[PDB]
């Protein structure tokens, strides 16, 4: 009955958790942490990560 | 500078070390060339160490 009004939570919640879940997803890089990128290559080729 | 040995790659943006650590070190931009050439010739004075 209440189904229209659980869609727009639902779809705002999925935004949400697909866009914090897009954070530990490198995009052709070695990893997606920043710290684990400064401490693991040179300052001048770190800007290319 | 006369800097010998492997480290003349160390003189460049970055790429810290023994040489280009605590005696000069260029800036992480460094617009510009790096000039280096070998001295075996006028260099081979040991006694001015």
């Amino acid at each position: 009955a209440l189904g229209k009004l659980q869609d727009v939570v639902n779809h705002n919640a999925q935004a949400l958790n697909t866009l914090v879940k897009q954070l530990s997803s490198k995009f052709g890089a070695i990893s997606s942490v920043l710290n684990d990128i400064f401490s693991r290559l040179d300052p001048p080729e770190a800007e290319v990560q | 500078f006369v800097i010998r040995g492997d480290e003349v790659r160390q003189i460049a943006p970055g790429q810290t070390g023994n040489i280009a650590d605590y005696n000069y070190k260029l800036p992480d931009d460094f617009t510009g060339c790096v000039i280096a050439w070998n001295s075996n010739k006028l260099d081979s004075k040991v006694s001015g160490n």
